[PDB]
């Protein structure tokens, strides 16, 4: 005979039974593969316009896509923007420039911030400029703030100025969804926004962030913790009244 | 895959395919039954592959299996060896994908804060794979084992 | 005024980047005037070295027309 | 998204099995039929202007009522913006076509698609008569062969927008 | 976020009092507890890498199904991330027990959590016997009454989590 | 936006029809209200910070539990927040006096408003309270004839947001 | 050509060449003296594919050499056809270099706005990239053809 | 980036030359040399990492100071960024190999380093000799043939640095 | 260290230090004479903790001074130590600046890049650190040994 037994290490990795619902189920759970099927168009070269023509203007025409959600070329966006390519492809400019003169042009202001309020202005600049939906209230107080006082191109400065545009995207990178871990909320915020077409909703997605300053009931006083430190301040109070004359 | 990489990259110019990429497509399908037979004598072997694996293995990693090691005792030895079948499994629909995405995605992100949260040694994950790289490619011919030490060296690149 | 060309140096001292990163290393870039104190304070906070900056569009002491 | 090839090896990786006859024999018939796929892909691309032509005339002949004023295709920016959806399409089925599955559509296309044109107003029959318009063309022009099998993502389209 | 401090200083702001009595004596036990929660949040600290290999284990040992293939921790990417998510509790559980208050873990924590894993198909309430897995395992290190004081926090997160 | 004239156009537009005697009389009726709400215009951007002042005073003066503590409008930072709301619907509302059309209301203050204020907790009615204000100080500003015409669009901002 | 198409996709990723890509590029070399004789086929009958595509151009489209016809005259003809021999050269160019890299880099990059700015129909151009495709596989066998084919009508669409 | 056929492309457009015999012969030169260069290619693939090791090794034995404190390479960012440039060095004369060409050479990696090196503070001279210290490690590796080859483009890389 | 930190988090929002930030800074400099005297005598005794952590280690881990290796040889093993000796003197730069980024930018950041050139096994790296760290905190008293180690802690989960 010789029997053979079935080695241990093929249990080891055996997968429950699994029908074709479950199994679709499992192929689709965690984060979605958009994340890695994607492509990330950054300026690698420093070489002249006239070399890598093809590479440049697919770069160019990312950042449309990026910045603007789909191609405009019904808008007539290459000439609108051609002194613009010229610059960026003779190395005058960096990518960022080039980003924040698409982000601050007429065009941008009538696609994405005439038509909207300043809450649904700063989650949709900070989709198409920072990858991520708002943040924290912090982030919506300062530019509503910015919004409110200095108006549209300061507003979009202020997106593209910040400490986080420079260690994210640096100078040379088109912004890209950035499938955020942290903060709380931030991951669900983005993926609806980047889970939706152009003009797919007005609604505004994050219109604030609801306050946790006061909860109701828990104070957390009858924490035994808490009730040691009760039961010590106790004791602290007897013996100073100690250290006091006996009559 | 080599088809998928292809429609994204077109996608993500929002353009259709370049008689380039469709060239590239072609050769990769061209060449399918050929992968297709390697993945196939890889998979028929897959027993005799990862037992030969690990007696190289613990033959040069001793200590793996004494007592105090990670993998000691029959249940952590067997879970070691289904390590190596899992990776064996990834090599084999790499070969048939054409590219390493398969191993990339299933078994090499986060494969470090992985077994540094099971206190499982680096180094001796790279001489396992390369025990299954020498066996498996044993096993093939002279052609063949040069595409498949090319998934092996990528992922023993990827563990160390 | 109107422009700044700025050639600067930004070093990497967080870490070594596996891409190329000759992109953002050395440059030579065209900043408007209102851009320019954020954007040396940048360079600056990321210990990069200001090698030069030039007047290029406007004229200096201009009233307006800025 | 996936092709024929991912299809495979993510239900056999989340079965946690390697290929047997069964995984073998669909990558054998995905690899047979690439050559149609990659001839029929090509000439897609070398005739989308074309196909769109077409279509796009036959969807405005049998629906005249949309380009004239007050359908939603009445306007330059409008009928453009249709155009490019049916450029969309045609694009979309291609990429489909040559991976061999529908995932993409789903994954790229579909996804907010329907209540999109709620929203906006975008009348979802008679895109999807336009969709059927594109099928006829490209049917016609790349022979029966691909074209059945892009009849098979083109109706995979009209179905999930219907 | 907010403190214990900082929620007495609010709850008198609200008011629009100057502190009395009562607020001196939630302020005096708050400064007799820090020195406890001062060495609970380094031995904490100290420890974390060994409460997550803990934890991680338990959860996987009782779970097998989890890491089998097709699971929810099944792959290096996303295991990686489950003990990241793990590591994310025990980190701000440890900033709420140093804290004494809860309100960064609604913040900072719970604010979308349950959307989120219902988003991406996470088992919720393996979620929860991996956090109490961390209480276990955290509980037996940083002593009994710094147990009992963490339990409320891991406690807090498993209730918003169910 | 839309204003008046191209509201008109639009009606046309979509009839396909060139104008008739009722579109050049919707026309006139606004070139010949165009002096008067270019006049208020002019007046509300002299006097836009005195007409905050005046209204938020009035505001607080009515509900003085709203800047004392415990009220929303208690603090520096949201009081500079209900002033910048005010200021905000003084510029919008004098915005759609000056085209004749409440659409830029709807489609940059009244959008998502009352979610924003309901998960803040803002009170709804001192908000709407706060508008009357407004309107009472801009009518008495602007004079008897413009006053009617305002007051169109500030009850309008006060019906969206009550 | 498909050696730098090859390079720049390695550079992308910061590797090197895979086996695939290799393979590509043995592939390509091995097929460069069939692909030198379709140039030399297509290039010493440069002539007559020029006159014969020329010709039936203005048969399927007489309005051009028509009064208030771009290529109406004799120069304008001559302009015309001259146009035509620069894309059969381009085309023997993109056959060597194993893709439409050339094609593109010397004559499609900006031609909307050049044939705009020379008062060129776009179709003409198309049905005369068309004849040409037409009468120069006409002179190759099957699978030269077949490749021949792939760039003239990419061109065709690049010009649509 | 051009390789050797597109210098050739380039060299009979420039004059409006359709190819004649010498560009044939050219390009039946570059066909034989081809199946040579992938052979290099494939190896200095499967050792390109060894090839460094041996390489800075013996660059850090000639000039041990280098990696010693006070030298350039003396901590571990430095020297790894040293070792990531020798990367760099060896990865891109690859290509250029297999190209043919050394216009990548200037074109990417040339471009800017000598100022970058000397604003930087590296020195140009022990950079020089890495490079070559790769140059003879790899000509051992890839055969005589390919030695003399790939030894034409580490002295194009040395010479622009030099 | 303590003090740049502050003054980089302050010059983050441009504005000058809080008072409670100015607090921080005086604590610092109040503990800054015990955290000198703790470097005093760490810096005193380098050699017997060099020979010590040495020793130790290679009891520990005989197959680097082995034959094979990458510890094996007179010169290698010298080099070794040095690396110790480095370390060591990284540890008392880090006390004294109360934090670890003097540790960080000189011996943390491509410390995996540089041993992985250098064959260098990184769990020989850490079980040298740790032995380092049993050595330091038996020399040091009580109170010191706690902060001492937290140091060598950080330094060997950097390398692991
Ligand atoms: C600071 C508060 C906070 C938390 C906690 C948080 C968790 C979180 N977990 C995620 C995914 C995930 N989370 C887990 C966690 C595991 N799944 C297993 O079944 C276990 C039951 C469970 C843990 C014990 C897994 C497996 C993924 C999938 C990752 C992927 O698909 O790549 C994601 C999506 C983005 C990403 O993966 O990087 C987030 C945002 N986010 C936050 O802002
Ligand atoms: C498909 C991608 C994938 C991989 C690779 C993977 C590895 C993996 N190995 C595990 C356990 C293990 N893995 C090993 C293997 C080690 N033993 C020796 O040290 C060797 C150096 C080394 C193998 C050659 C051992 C011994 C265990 C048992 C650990 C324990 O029970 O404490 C576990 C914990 C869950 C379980 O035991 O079932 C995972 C998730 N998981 C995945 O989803
Ligand atoms: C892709 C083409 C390319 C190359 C090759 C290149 C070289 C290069 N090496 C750098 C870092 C470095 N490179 C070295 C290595 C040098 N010093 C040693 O003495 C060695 C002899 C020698 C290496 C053979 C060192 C020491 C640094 C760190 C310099 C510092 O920031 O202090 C930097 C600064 C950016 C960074 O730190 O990552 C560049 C630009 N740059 C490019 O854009
Ligand atoms: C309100 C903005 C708007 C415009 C302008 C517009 C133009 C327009 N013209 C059309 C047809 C047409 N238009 C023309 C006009 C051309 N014939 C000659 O070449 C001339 C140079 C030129 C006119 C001066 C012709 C010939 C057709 C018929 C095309 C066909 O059926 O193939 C069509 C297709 C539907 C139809 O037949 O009615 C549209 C949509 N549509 C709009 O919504
Ligand atoms: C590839 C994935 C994808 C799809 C499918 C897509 C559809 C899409 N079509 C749109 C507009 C439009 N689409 C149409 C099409 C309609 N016109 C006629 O009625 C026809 C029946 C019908 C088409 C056959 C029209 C008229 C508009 C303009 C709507 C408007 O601006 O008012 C919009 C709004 C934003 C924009 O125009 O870019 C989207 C998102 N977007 C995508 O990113
Ligand atoms: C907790 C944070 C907080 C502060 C500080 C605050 C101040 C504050 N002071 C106010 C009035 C006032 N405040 C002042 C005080 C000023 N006049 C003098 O010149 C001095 C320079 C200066 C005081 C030292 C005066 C005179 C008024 C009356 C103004 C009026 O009646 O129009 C008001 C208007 C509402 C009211 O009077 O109840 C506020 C909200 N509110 C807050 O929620
Ligand atoms: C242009 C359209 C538009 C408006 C108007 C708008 C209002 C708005 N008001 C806000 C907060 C606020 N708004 C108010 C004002 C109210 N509470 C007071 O008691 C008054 C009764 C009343 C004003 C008359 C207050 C007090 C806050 C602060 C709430 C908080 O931070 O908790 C916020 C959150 C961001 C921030 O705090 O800076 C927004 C976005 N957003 C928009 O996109
Ligand atoms: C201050 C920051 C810094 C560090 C850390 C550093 C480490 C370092 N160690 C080296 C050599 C070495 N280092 C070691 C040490 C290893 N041998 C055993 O396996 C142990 C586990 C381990 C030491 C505990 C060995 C054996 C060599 C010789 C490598 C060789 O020559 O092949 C070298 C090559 C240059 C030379 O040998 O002079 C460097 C750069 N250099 C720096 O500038």
């Amino acid at each position: 005979p010789s029997f053979e037994e079935t080695p241990k290490f093929i249990e080891k990795g055996t997968a429950p039974d699994r029908a074709l619902p479950q199994i679709r189920s499992a192929i689709n759970q965690g984060v979605s593969k958009k994340r890695d099927q994607r492509k990330i168009f950054s300026t690698v070269g420093i070489q002249t316009s006239l070399a890598s023509r093809t590479e440049f203007d697919a770069l160019i025409r990312a950042a449309y896509r990026q910045v603007f959600e789909r191609d405009m070329d019904s808008y007539r966006i290459t000439e609108v923007f051609s002194v613009l390519e010229t610059k960026l492809r003779n190395r005058e400019i960096t990518t960022k420039e080039f980003i924040q003169a698409l982000a601050s042009s007429d065009l941008y202001r009538k696609q994405f911030f005439e038509p909207y309020p300043p809450t649904k202005n700063v989650e949709l600049s900070l989709k198409h400029l920072l990858g991520r939906a708002t943040k924290d209230q912090a982030e919506l107080r300062k530019y509503n703030q910015i919004i409110a006082t200095q108006g549209f191109k300061p507003f979009i400065n202020a997106i593209l100025d910040s400490k986080e545009y420079g260690e994210v995207f640096g100078d040379g990178t088109v912004p890209y969804n950035r499938y955020p871990t942290l903060p709380a909320a931030n991951f669900p915020n983005t993926e609806i926004l980047y889970n939706q077409l152009t003009k797919q909703s007005a609604e505004v997605v994050v219109p604030s962030f609801k306050p946790v300053t006061s909860p109701r009931g828990m104070d957390m006083s009858q924490t035994p913790l808490m009730l040691q430190a009760m039961g010590d301040i106790a004791e602290a109070e007897q013996e100073v009244a100690l250290q006091k004359p006996l009559f | 895959s080599v088809v998928t990489k292809a429609i994204v990259s077109a996608d993500a110019e929002a353009r259709y395919l370049s008689p380039g990429e469709l060239d590239r497509i072609r050769g990769f399908v061209s060449s399918g039954e050929r992968r297709l037979r390697v993945a196939q004598t890889l998979t028929e072997s897959r027993e005799r592959i990862i037992k030969q694996a690990g007696d190289q293995l613990f033959q040069k990693r001793p200590d793996l299996v004494s007592p105090g090691g990670n993998a000691y005792g029959a249940e952590r030895t067997a879970s070691c060896l289904r390590d190596l079948d899992y990776y064996l499994r990834l090599v084999t629909f790499g070969i048939v994908a054409g590219d390493v995405t398969p191993i990339e995605e299933i078994g090499v992100i986060g494969v470090k804060e992985m077994y540094r949260n099971l206190e499982v040694p680096l180094p001796g994950m790279v001489e396992a794979v390369k025990a299954m790289k020498s066996v498996a490619t044993g096993l093939l011919s002279g052609d063949d084992s040069a595409e498949v030490g090319y998934y092996f060296d990528y992922l023993a690149g990827a563990l160390a | 005024t109107r422009l700044f060309k700025v050639t600067a140096l930004i070093p990497s001292y967080k870490k070594v980047r596996g891409g190329r990163e000759l992109q953002n290393t050395y440059f030579t870039k065209l900043v408007e005037y209102d851009r320019w104190f954020a954007e040396q304070q940048r360079i600056q906070k990321q210990g990069g070295k200001i090698l030069s900056v030039k007047m290029v569009a406007g004229k200096p002491g201009l009233n307006t027309g800025v | 998204m996936q092709d024929a090839i991912t299809s495979v090896i993510n239900t056999y990786d989340v079965q946690g099995k390697y290929f047997d006859t069964s995984a073998f024999d669909k990558l054998k018939a995905y690899y047979a039929t690439g050559e149609l796929r990659v001839r029929a892909a090509g000439t897609i691309s070398a005739n989308a202007a074309t196909i769109i032509k077409e279509a796009s005339a036959k969807l405005f002949s049998n629906q005249p009522d949309l380009v004239r004023p007050g359908g939603n295709a009445y306007t330059t920016r409008r009928y453009a913006a249709c155009v490019r959806d049916m450029d969309y399409f045609l694009r979309y089925a291609t990429y489909a076509m040559l991976a061999g599955d529908t995932s993409i559509l789903d994954e790229r296309v579909l996804n907010g698609l329907k209540e999109t044109y709620n929203s906006l107003g975008v009348p979802i029959s008679s895109t999807v008569q336009g969709i059927q318009a594109m099928k006829e063309v490209t049917g016609s022009l790349v022979g029966s062969g691909a074209a059945k099998e892009m009849g098979v993502y083109f109706d995979y389209l009209s179905s999930g927008l219907s």
